């Protein structure tokens, strides 16, 4: 009572109802380096001009 | 300071776009002009000095010494329209371009508000000058001398580079004001030895040292009239202005690391004075006298004394006047002999009565007798170096000795005496010659009635 599956059905991607939980980490990952807090604030001007040497502006 | 900067420049595109033989009489009248202006800074607050931006800053030493500066621009310009007439226009207003160009560093290195400021136009008087000694010089050794000159103080301008940075990186800002206000003791560590050298030495090697004084006979013997006052008259002068601006920060490390130096300026005054009494050339001799007398300048700073200071600034213009007047005395002859040896061209006074007399006070001012501010400048010292320590008079008085014997014998070697035999070219001295010189010495008189003027900030 079996039939010969015809090209394609075996390549098929199909799914699988299963038991088994998904893995949590499957990766083992540890725990991020936090990232540097972002850059915040209105871009204000530059106190007292270029402040490089006798520059005043 | 914009009434004084702005007009200075404003004389180049004039020059360079005057008519083919107005440049002269165009450029000195407005120079006179620009030096009366500059007149305005004399006065000076029982106070802070005059503040006038950021970007420039006068006190009461500055102002004399401005004065002196924008003064000047006339006298090279009245002073160079007999050897240089011959030459193209073009030639003749690039060297009214070097000349004003020199005098707008000047203005701007003595107001500079900023000591890094200072530093780069205080430094940057070199290129016009050594365009000067090396383009319109009249002898062969003028090439050796602008390498002389160049690199002699180019060795010490580095080190006072990296020493000021330093100061910025480890003090903030460099402003004169923040920094006399800011000041920290200097530890005797071994580091602030060598911060001391650095930005003292780029000043020393300035106006002569004895030591590093080889450059003074190269460079302003060999330079063009023009361009040999300021060599002698203002340049010498920013290695002083130098000096008493830098020796805020320093204290008390130059209290102790100042021996070798004051040792080397004492007796090293007295061997380039004794070189005056047995010199051969007119212009070498007046260069080596204002060796002398620049290097008692030097002794002045380093005992950092209100009366030391107080004739100090008196001393360095007093002698930039009378050095300069002097080379002019050497350029009279220079254009009728066509050489510099003393002894070719004595017997003046007979030929030639006033410019005789105009060597007469000449002499006598370079003397420092009373009331001559040489005189003023010098007595000043004495006590000031007295009350450091009682042997220096010895030393002290030793030089106004020298200073006495070469100075009568440069007037009585050329003026006194029978007139040279062979000579037949010596004509009647120019109105151009007397009225310049004039124009030399009796400012140096008239500032004899008030030398309030001229006494510097500690007064
Ligand atoms: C009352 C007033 C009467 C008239 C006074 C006229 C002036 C006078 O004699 O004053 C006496 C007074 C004396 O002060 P006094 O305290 O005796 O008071 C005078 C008033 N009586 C007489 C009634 C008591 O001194 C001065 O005013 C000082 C004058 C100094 C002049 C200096 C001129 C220098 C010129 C320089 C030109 C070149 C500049 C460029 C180069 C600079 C250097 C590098």
């Amino acid at each position: 009572g079996w039939v010969r599956p015809d090209l394609g059905e075996l390549s098929k991607v199909t799914k699988v109802k299963t038991d088994r939980p998904l893995p949590e980490n499957p990766y083992h990952s540890r725990a991020r380096p936090e990232p540097n807090p972002e850059a915040e604030g209105d871009l204000k001007p530059a106190k007292h001009g270029s402040r490089l040497f006798f520059w005043t502006m | 300071m914009l009434k004084i900067i702005i007009p200075t420049t404003m004389l180049l595109p004039m020059t360079w776009m005057s008519k083919h033989n107005m440049i002269w009489i165009n450029a000195t009248v407005h120079s006179l002009l620009i030096s009366l202006i500059s007149l305005s800074l004399l006065n000076q607050l029982g106070e802070n000095s005059l503040n006038f931006s950021l970007t420039f800053f006068s006190d009461s030493l500055s102002a004399p010494l401005l004065v002196l500066t924008t003064w000047l621009l006339p006298l090279m310009l009245m002073a160079s329209q007999s050897h240089l007439s011959k030459e193209t226009t073009t030639r003749k207003k690039l060297y009214i371009t070097m000349l004003i160009l020199l005098q707008l560093f000047l203005i701007m290195t003595f107001t500079a508000t900023e000591l890094i400021l200072f530093y780069i136009l205080f430094e940057a008087t070199l290129v016009p000058t050594l365009i000067i000694i090396t383009r319109w010089g009249n002898q062969t050794e003028r090439l050796n001398a602008g390498l002389y000159f160049l690199f002699y103080t180019l060795a010490g301008s580095l080190p006072l580079l990296v020493a000021l940075v330093y100061i910025q990186n480890t003090t903030g800002s460099l402003n004169f004001l923040i920094i006399h206000y800011w000041s920290h003791p200097l530890s005797n560590s071994w580091s602030n030895i060598f911060m001391w050298l650095a930005c003292i030495m780029a000043f020393m090697v300035k106006m002569p040292l004895y030591g590093l004084h080889l450059w003074l006979p190269k460079a302003h013997v060999e330079a063009p009239i023009a361009g040999s006052m300021v060599l002698a008259a203002v340049l010498l002068k920013l290695g002083g202005y130098g000096m008493m601006r830098i020796t805020t920060i320093l204290n008390p490390l130059t209290n102790y690391m100042a021996y070798p130096f004051l040792m080397l300026s004492m007796w090293g005054m007295i061997m380039t004075s004794s070189i005056c009494l047995r010199q051969t050339d007119l212009k070498s001799l007046i260069a080596y006298s204002s060796v002398s007398h620049m290097a008692l300048v030097i002794v002045a700073i380093m005992i950092q004394t209100p009366w030391s200071f107080m004739g100090a600034t008196a001393l360095m213009i007093a002698h930039g006047l009378t050095s300069s007047m002097l080379f002019c005395l050497a350029n009279t002859n220079y254009e009728r002999v066509h050489s510099r040896t003393m002894i070719l061209a004595r017997g003046l006074q007979t030929l030639l009565p006033l410019m005789a007399t105009w060597w007469l006070m000449a002499s006598l001012t370079n003397l420092a007798l009373p009331p001559s501010i040489n005189l003023i400048g010098e007595l000043f010292i004495i006590t000031a170096s007295f009350s450091w320590s009682n042997i220096t008079i010895i030393l002290m008085g030793m030089n106004m000795m020298i200073t006495a014997l070469y100075s009568l014998y440069m007037l009585i070697t050329t003026q006194r005496g029978k007139y040279t035999h062979h000579i037949n070219n010596i004509k009647a001295s120019f109105t151009r010659e007397n009225a310049l010189m004039a124009l030399h010495i009796l400012p140096l008189l008239l500032l004899t009635l008030n030398p309030k003027m001229i006494l510097g900030p500690l007064y």
